[PDB]
């Protein structure tokens, strides 16, 4: 039980993670320092800048629901 | 279609309007910087939003943006 | 085990959803001057700090979960 | 020669090595003092 | 007007025009060719251009300017007298490129300044404040 | 007094003993299995018979945790102690990138050997040093 | 006012080296709006996927420079 | 060293040096000038190879691949003295020898320690190892080695041609370094493999079979164990030893100029099936063999012309074929596979890959090695360890067919030819394709899942089964009927059949059986449907990422973008892994899957209806007793009576020598789901991370001068692919494994 409830400390960790790192730079970031302009969905930004999948908030949050299934398995 | 906007922060390098594959930017006369030019997005009906203009472009962080708008025949690329 | 499966799924749910309206909020209808040095506004001024220790607690957590797991194993 | 100095401490070399003593040291540790759970 | 010059020589292929070229719209690229030479086809395959004049139809724009690319970078003597055009299906047609006869890459006088912003990229306005409206921070 | 009721000492335990009569070789000692039977039955053990370990902090059980941590903080600020001063003084090279990729070998024993005193160099730094940094000069992303 | 050698911090915001320091190559005549050009020893993000490093120059004005040496 | 020949080399091009190992990035001009960002090491990994964006020279690249072919050679005699070492002085190869029907092969002995000790198992005779499923012993068995020092003397050997073809590499890149022209002899170098190379390999290769292990082996199978067998030159300083084993011998070589061949008829055989000892081909069948196919490629290599005005110019030949469907023909195929290194290596990896797949195909029911059909271990690992490298070599063959299309396709050399009008037809091409796609699936997959629906509806004679709606492979059946009655009719002077598996006697050799008759019924069928699916889904991915390489009606400009590209932006709808590379990539998996399906059939089959035991009275009893029929043509019946019920051995491997397969069962599983990660992600999430961390240490001063980056998309892609196919393969590896050594 000190075990799973250690692994259960690292889903709710790592979920949570993505959340807040996504919520507090959906306003941007230094790929996008404008990533408000664009909205909270868009399909990215492009290859430039050395590549820019997965960059909105709803990248985020479309990454922690993987996070979040594993941690209710 | 896409929107494709120019800042003053713009150096005329004319990279963008030689990466660009439809035609879309040109290289208007301008007074705010060593070249004395300033890009334009006078055909952005043709733009399909490849994001090549912002790849070739030098300033710290982009003067020229692209922003994804109304899907159409011409943005969506179709040849059908 | 029906009914507590399906309470903690709709509760992970749930949560992902609030975070993502906390991002969306952040992306629509965030205010700077009138939140100006507020809560919110140093929230997301020490964000670096913020995502840096989740980063750190979850590398922490997992990495040493895993290693007395496969230590057992 | 001096290259070959420079090639021998590169990254992945010195990495290696590194890795490969503690290795040693961590698997002769365990050879005469085995199955050392705790600390008396 | 009325489009003049000889079409490629080219055998044929399935990557060329569709419906769309007589329902919707198609296109035009022109050029003139020192000799007889061998092109790469936007469409696949190889084409062989006539010496003189050299009229050929392609479906997206984007199709004839990666063949004038291919003129201006790919050829000993280079052809940059290319040009292209837009063909919709009353016959009508419509010169594109280049827009002022002189290529964009370089200034010339004559050209307003479209999508220009007086202001920085960090000086867009705040969403919350243009919200309820139907505009983003790079349109007002 | 009776802390523990469910668990009790791996002598006591009758499982842990029956186990232990056929505990496994480890090495080539042929009494390597007995001597990890006669040191495991210090240790407190459960129904099953293997032993337990607690991190409550009392020092009846220091060596369970307590120590373990002490050697590995040690160790670990020793490595990052050593890392940390070798980039830095990588800093003030000309060609810094490169002697991170290709490593100074004279430089680097000479950085690794002086860190048995990292602790005290550490709260060194820490008074008037360079250990930490005003959030003002650090570069930042857009908020 | 700043000459070469100034070592400044940018105050750009959206800037890659927003507090970080850069140092001034050349600063061009007036007229244009950004002429401090400001070398970087950090490369910043420019370049395909994939590239090897970035840009390590940019064009600034007056007012988003604070002045170090 | 001329002689009159066509040899033209520069006698010191490269002076030797170790200055350019102290400079990481010296072949590529953007990593030359020392990283700023730690994308700078990956890249340093991915082009190392990569000649092509290193020099425009293709002489230069033609001896770095000279020598690079030299220096793998090297290794893979390295690696292949290090098996005969260990084959030596860490095996029981004499005690398994001396009685294999009752002793397990292993070899690589484990160091007691930290518990690893215990996968030291008992394999008979008191030695305590790891059982290995490489088949080495068998293979030595039908070499006729007797003694170790034998394995030791053939290490010795290796070690010595690893260091001969090292040193031909550097003295052929540094010291006499062929010209370009001397690589574009096609002619005079396929003469030469067919004739030198293959021919006299074979040659020689059926001389020691006659000589060492033709007489070692008939002796063996008779009983009369290894240490009275005189050793194998004693054969050759006693004529009277050749021929009391084999009368034919004692007429001499006189027969054979002569063309008397049949006399030779003592060691020459045709008999076709199997030893009845020990359960592998007959070796003289296989010496005769050798022997026909080095005269077919000693013959086949005088075809062409080199410095005498006879032979076939293969330019004349290729142009010459040409008609009203095709146009030109194969003009400026040459010219192509004489100026483009990809073109040539793309063919070669397809073929290649291809021979493997065969190569496993024909060594499972034709078992060549003495007692490797008894070991079912053995077999399997061989059969899908075959399988995984053609598979792998064939994604390889896309990838540099992809290539060539973007950087040696030279249009102005390629008009109306067979590749400019397969270019000017890819359209149909690629839509029948996914038609035919469609069609497979819906037909073979869609079956199994109508069989399942009707099934848990407990409708069963509304299924695709042998006992309600039949789908007999009535073609295989013929073609199985005409294998066993080839022998005394369409095959007069062969003995037995090609092999049992098409049918006749079930041969089984100790206690178990070596080969009977694969029957195919309705779940066959389905199976051989699913094969054909997949091969085709996974050929239309790497098809499509050949043809539409150059351009497309997405990308009309794709081939200046590059073959290694992630994208061109997300405009257009979206254009993601548009590349060749990427449909490398994904190809990658299809063929995973292709694979995974074909192997696992492969031993539930093997284990069903063939693998088994066999009583004093005939009757055999197979490993799992027959259960193909009726649970293969469900997924409910893969899922339980074969990878529940078989994975039982796997999981309950702990404490005992399998243990080790269960911890890289586990492993494989989690590479997998780690792999995940990497595939479902973006790399603009992952820098944005990296730039919190990286202010984190900004705030100690512990910032690194090399920039932290995120792996870049086309990476990302890559290392997703290979962990996926990582976990995968080594999750199947341990099942597989632990399973066939748990049937006994
Ligand atoms: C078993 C699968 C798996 C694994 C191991 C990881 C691993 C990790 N993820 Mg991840 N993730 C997964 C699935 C997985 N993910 C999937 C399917 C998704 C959906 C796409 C995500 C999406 C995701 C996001 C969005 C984020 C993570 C984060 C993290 C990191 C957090 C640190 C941590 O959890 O503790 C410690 C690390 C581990 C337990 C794994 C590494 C342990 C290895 C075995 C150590 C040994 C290294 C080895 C010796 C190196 C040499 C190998 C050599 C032989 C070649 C971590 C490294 C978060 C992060 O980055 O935190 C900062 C983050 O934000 N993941
Ligand atoms: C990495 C450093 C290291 C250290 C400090 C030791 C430590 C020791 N080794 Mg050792 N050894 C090492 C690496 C190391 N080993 C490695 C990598 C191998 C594998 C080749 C060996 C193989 C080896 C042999 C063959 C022997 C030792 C022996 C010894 C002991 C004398 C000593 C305590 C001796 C010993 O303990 O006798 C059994 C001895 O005979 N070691
Ligand atoms: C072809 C590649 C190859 C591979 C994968 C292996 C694999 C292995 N060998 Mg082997 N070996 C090889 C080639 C290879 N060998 C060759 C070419 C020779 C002839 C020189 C040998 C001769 C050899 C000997 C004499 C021994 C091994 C041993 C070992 C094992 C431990 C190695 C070790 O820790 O040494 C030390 C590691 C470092 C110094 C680091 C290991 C599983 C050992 C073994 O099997 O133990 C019973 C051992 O004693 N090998
Ligand atoms: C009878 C002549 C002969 C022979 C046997 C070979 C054999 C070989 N060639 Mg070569 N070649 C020849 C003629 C020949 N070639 C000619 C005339 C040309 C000029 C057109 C070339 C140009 C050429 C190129 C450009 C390349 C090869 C390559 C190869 C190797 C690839 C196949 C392989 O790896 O198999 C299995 C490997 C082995 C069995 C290893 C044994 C290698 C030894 C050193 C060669 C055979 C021994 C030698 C003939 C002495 C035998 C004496 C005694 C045993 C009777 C192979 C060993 C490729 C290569 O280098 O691959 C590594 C390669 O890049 N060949
Ligand atoms: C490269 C393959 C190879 C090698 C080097 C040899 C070598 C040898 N053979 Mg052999 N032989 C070969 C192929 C080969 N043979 C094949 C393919 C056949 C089948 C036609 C024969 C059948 C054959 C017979 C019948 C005899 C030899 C014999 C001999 C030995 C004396 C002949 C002279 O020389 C000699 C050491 C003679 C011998 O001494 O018997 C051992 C003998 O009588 N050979
Ligand atoms: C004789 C066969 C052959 C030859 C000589 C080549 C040659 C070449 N290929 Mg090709 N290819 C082959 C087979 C071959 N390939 C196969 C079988 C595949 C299918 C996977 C491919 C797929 C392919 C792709 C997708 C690409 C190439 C590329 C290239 C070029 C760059 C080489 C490189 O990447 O550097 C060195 C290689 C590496 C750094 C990769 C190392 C990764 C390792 C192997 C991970 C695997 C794990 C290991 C096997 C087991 C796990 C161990 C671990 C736990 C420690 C090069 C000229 C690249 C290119 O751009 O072409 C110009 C490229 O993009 N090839
Ligand atoms: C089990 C997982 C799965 C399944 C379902 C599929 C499905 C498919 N893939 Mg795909 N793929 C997968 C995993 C999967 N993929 C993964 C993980 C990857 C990443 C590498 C890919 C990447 C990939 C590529 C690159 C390609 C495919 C292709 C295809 C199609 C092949 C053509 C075919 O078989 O006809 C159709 C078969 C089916 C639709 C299977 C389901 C049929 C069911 C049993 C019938 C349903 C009955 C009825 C309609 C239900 C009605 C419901 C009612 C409420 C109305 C097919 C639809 C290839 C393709 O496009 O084909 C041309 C192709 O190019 N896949
Ligand atoms: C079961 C076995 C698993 C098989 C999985 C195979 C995976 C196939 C993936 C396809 C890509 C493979 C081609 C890579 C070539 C390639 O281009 O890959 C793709 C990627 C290229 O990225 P970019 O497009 O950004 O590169 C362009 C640059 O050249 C810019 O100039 O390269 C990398 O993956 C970098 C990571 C290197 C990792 C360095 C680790 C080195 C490992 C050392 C040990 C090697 C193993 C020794 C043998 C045992
Ligand atoms: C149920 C019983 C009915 C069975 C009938 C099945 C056969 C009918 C369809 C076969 C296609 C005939 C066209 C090829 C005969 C053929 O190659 O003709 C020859 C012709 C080229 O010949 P040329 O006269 O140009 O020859 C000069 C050459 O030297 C230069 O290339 O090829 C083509 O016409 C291109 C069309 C090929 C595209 C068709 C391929 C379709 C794949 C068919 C797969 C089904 C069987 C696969 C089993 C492996
Ligand atoms: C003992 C104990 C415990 C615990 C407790 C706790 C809770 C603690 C804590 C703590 C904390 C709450 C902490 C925090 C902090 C902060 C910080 C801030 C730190 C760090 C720092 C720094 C600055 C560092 C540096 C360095 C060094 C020194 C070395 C290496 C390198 C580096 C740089 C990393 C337990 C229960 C488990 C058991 C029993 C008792
Ligand atoms: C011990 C105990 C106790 C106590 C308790 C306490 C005192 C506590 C609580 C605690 C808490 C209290 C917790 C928590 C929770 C949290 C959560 C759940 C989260 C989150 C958040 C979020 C999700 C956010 C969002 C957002 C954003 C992001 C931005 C914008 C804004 C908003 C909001 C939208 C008592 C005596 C009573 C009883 C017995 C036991």
């Amino acid at each position: 039980d000190f075990l799973v409830h250690h692994a259960i400390a690292l889903g709710l960790h790592t979920t949570a993670l993505i959340l807040i790192k996504g919520a507090l730079d959906a306003r941007g970031s230094k790929l996008m320092p404008d990533k408000k302009d664009f909205g909270y969905s868009f399909p990215c930004d492009g290859p430039g800048r050395g590549g820019t999948c997965d960059i909105s908030a709803w990248d985020a949050f479309y990454l922690a629901m993987f996070w979040m299934l594993n941690t209710l398995g | 279609s896409h929107s494709v906007k120019i800042y003053d922060t713009c150096i005329g390098c004319t990279q963008c309007v030689r990466a660009c594959p439809l035609d879309v930017l040109e290289m208007v006369p301008w007074d705010g910087c060593k070249a004395a030019q300033i890009a334009s997005s006078p055909r952005t009906e043709d733009c399909v939003g490849c994001k090549r203009c912002e790849t070739a472009c030098p300033t710290d962080f982009l003067s020229i943006r692209v922003y994804l708008g109304a899907e159409t025949t011409r943005s969506m690329g179709l040849a059908y | 085990a029906a009914l507590y499966t399906h309470h903690q799924y709709i509760a992970g749910f749930l949560m992902v959803g609030a975070f993502a309206h906390g991002a969306i909020f952040f992306v629509r209808d965030y205010d700077p001057v009138a939140n100006k040095d507020n809560v919110l506004a140093r929230m997301l001024e020490h964000k670096e700090a913020l995502i840096s220790h989740l980063s750190w607690v979850s590398l922490f957590l997992g990495f040493h979960t895993l290693g007395l797991y496969v230590h057992n194993d | 020669m001096d290259g070959l100095k420079s090639f021998l401490s590169t990254a992945p070399v010195m990495i290696m090595a590194l890795l490969t003593f503690t290795a040693g040291i961590l698997i002769e540790f365990n050879r005469f003092y085995p199955d050392l759970l705790f600390h008396p | 007007t009325e489009l003049s010059g000889q079409p490629p020589k080219f055998g044929g292929s399935t990557g060329g025009l569709l419906s769309k070229a007589n329902r919707e719209e198609k296109y035009a690229i022109t050029w003139t060719s020192a000799s007889e030479q061998v092109f790469e086809m936007p469409t696949g395959g190889a084409a062989i251009m006539n010496e003189g004049e050299n009229l050929l139809y392609l479906a997206r724009k984007e199709q004839c300017l990666a063949l004038g690319t291919q003129l201006r970078t790919k050829f000993k003597p280079k052809i940059q007298d290319y040009k292209i055009y837009r063909v919709y299906p009353s016959g009508e047609v419509q010169y594109l490129h280049p827009a002022d006869g002189v290529f964009p890459e370089k200034v010339n006088e004559g050209r307003e300044a479209q999508g220009t912003k007086t202001r920085r990229i960090g000086q867009n306005p705040e969403p919350v404040t243009i919200k309820f409206s139907g505009k983003a921070p790079y349109e007002v | 007094a009776d802390d523990f009721a469910n668990l009790t000492p791996c002598s006591e335990n009758p499982a842990y003993l029956a186990k232990s009569k056929n505990f496994l070789n480890t090495t080539n000692d042929p009494n390597s299995g007995k001597i990890r039977a006669e040191r495991y039955a210090s240790a407190l053990c459960g129904p099953e018979g293997y032993p337990h370990l607690i991190v409550d902090g009392r020092f009846t059980h220091a060596g369970d945790f307590l120590i373990p941590s002490i050697l590995f903080l040690y160790i670990a600020g020793w490595i990052g102690w050593v890392g940390r001063s070798y980039l830095i003084e990588i800093r003030e090279s000309k060609n810094p990138e490169m002697q991170e990729v290709v490593i100074n070998v004279p430089l680097a024993i000479k950085k690794m050997l002086g860190g048995f005193l990292w602790p005290l160099a550490a709260v060194g730094e820490y008074t008037s040093g360079k250990l930490v940094m005003k959030d003002s000069e650090i570069p930042t992303s857009p908020r | 006012a700043l000459n070469r050698g100034d070592k400044v911090r940018i105050k750009r915001t959206e800037s890659y080296w927003y507090g970080d320091v850069g140092t001034v190559a050349s600063v061009e005549k007036s007229g244009i709006l950004y002429p401090v050009i400001v070398r970087f020893d950090r490369v910043n993000y420019n370049g395909f996927s994939g590239s090897a490093s970035g840009v390590n120059t940019n064009n600034f004005a007056e007012n988003e420079l604070e002045l170090v040496q | 060293r001329e002689a009159k020949a066509k040899v033209s080399v520069d006698n010191n091009p490269v002076p030797t040096s170790f200055e350019k190992w102290g400079k990481p990035g010296h072949f590529d001009r953007t990593l030359a000038r020392g990283p700023k960002t730690t994308t700078w090491i990956w890249n340093l990994h991915a082009n190392a190879h990569d000649f092509d964006s290193q020099t425009s020279d293709l002489e230069d690249v033609s001896r770095k691949i000279f020598s690079a072919h030299f220096g793998h050679l090297a290794v893979v005699f390295v690696w292949l003295s290090g098996m005969y070492f260990h084959g030596a002085k860490f095996s029981n190869y004499e005690g398994w020898l001396a009685d294999p029907t009752h002793i397990k092969p292993s070899a690589q002995v484990v160091w007691p320690i930290v518990g690893q000790g215990i996968l030291n198992g008992d394999v008979g005779g008191g030695f305590h190892g790891i059982q290995i499923t490489s088949g080495l012993f068998y293979l030595w068995r039908a070499s006729g080695f007797t003694d170790s020092y034998q394995l030791y003397c053939t290490a010795i050997g290796g070690l010595v041609m690893a260091a001969l073809m090292l040193f031909a590499g550097w003295f052929h890149y540094h010291v006499k370094a062929p010209k370009l022209e001397w690589f574009q002899n096609v002619e005079s170098m396929m003469n030469h493999h067919l004739a030198g190379l293959l021919g006299l390999g074979s040659l020689g290769w059926a001389g020691h079979q006659i000589h060492v292990s033709m007489p070692i082996n008939k002796l063996l199978d008779a009983g009369v164990a290894p240490k009275d067998i005189p050793l194998p030159h004693e054969f050759i300083l006693e004529p009277s030893k050749m021929a009391e084993l084999y009368p034919s011998f004692a007429q001499g070589l006189t027969p054979f100029f002569t063309l008397n061949w049949g006399v030779y008829s003592d060691f020459l055989t045709f008999k076709g099936g199997l030893n009845p000892v020990t359960g592998g081909l007959w070796l003289s069948d296989t010496a005769h063999h050798h022997l026909a196919i080095a005269v077919l490629f000693i013959i086949a290599g005088h075809m062409y012309r080199t410095n005498w005005g006879i032979g076939h110019s293969m330019k004349e030949i290729l142009e010459a074929h040409k008609g009203p469907f095709t146009g030109e023909g194969h003009k400026g195929l040459y010219e192509i596979l004489t100026t483009s290194w990809h073109a040539q290596l793309a063919i070669n990896l397809a073929l290649l890959g291809s021979l493997t797949i065969i190569v496993a195909q024909h060594m499972y029911a034709m078992p060549p090695y003495p007692y490797q059909a008894i070991d079912y271990a053995t077999q399997l690992s061989l059969f899908t360890h075959h399988m995984w490298i053609g598979g792998f070599l064939i994604v390889g063959a896309g990838a540099h067919g992809a290539i060539f299309m973007v950087r040696d396709y030279d249009p102005a050399k390629n008009v109306n030819n067979l590749l400019d009008r397969m270019l000017r037809h890819r359209d149909a091409i690629i839509s029948h394709l996914n038609w035919v796609c469609i069609f497979l699936g819906f037909h073979s997959f869609g079956l199994y899942i109508h069989n399942d629906t009707m099934r848990a509806l407990g409708r069963p004679q509304d299924m695709f089964s042998d006992t309600a709606i039949q789908l007999q492979p009535i073609f295989a059946q013929w073609v199985q009927h005409l294998h066993t009655l080839a022998p005394g009719a369409t095959a007069p002077n062969a003995l037995a059949t090609a092999s049992y598996a098409f049918g006749g006697e079930t041969i089984a050799v100790a206690g178990k059986v070596a080969m009977m008759p694969i029957t195919l019924g309705t779940a066959d069928f389905m199976v051989h449907h699913i094969h054909a699916f997949t091969i085709h889904v996974t050929a239309l991915i790497l098809l499509k990422g050949v043809l539409y390489a150059r351009s497309s009606r997405l990308v009309p400009d794709k081939a200046n973008l590059g073959f290694r590209f992630p994208c061109d932006g997300p405009g257009r709808g979206g254009t993601c892994q548009v590349s060749g590379w990427d449909h490398v990539f994904l190809g990658l998996f299809w063929m995973y899957n292709s694979l995974s399906i074909v192997i696992f059939h492969f031993s539930w089959k093997m284990q069903s209806d063939v693998w088994g035991t066999v009583s004093p009275d005939g009757s055999v009893t197979h490993v799992t007793l027959g259960n193909f029929a009726q649970s293969a043509i469900t997924i409910n019946g893969w899922l339980r009576d074969f990878l529940w019920a078989q994975a039982a051995n796997v999981i309950n491997s702990y404490g005992s020598a399998l243990s080790a397969y269960g911890i890289m069962f586990l492993a494989g599983h989690f590479v997998f789901a780690f792999s995940l990660m990497f595939l479902f992600s973006g790399r603009g999430y992952w820098q944005e991370l990296i730039e919190s961390i990286v202010w984190a240490h900004n705030k100690l001063n512990v910032a690194p001068a090399i920039q932290p980056r995120a792996l870049s998309i086309i990476q990302g892609r890559a290392v997703g692919v290979a962990h996926y196919l990582l976990g995968g393969i080594v999750t199947t590896w341990a099942f597989f494994l632990a399973r066939s050594l748990s049937i006994g």
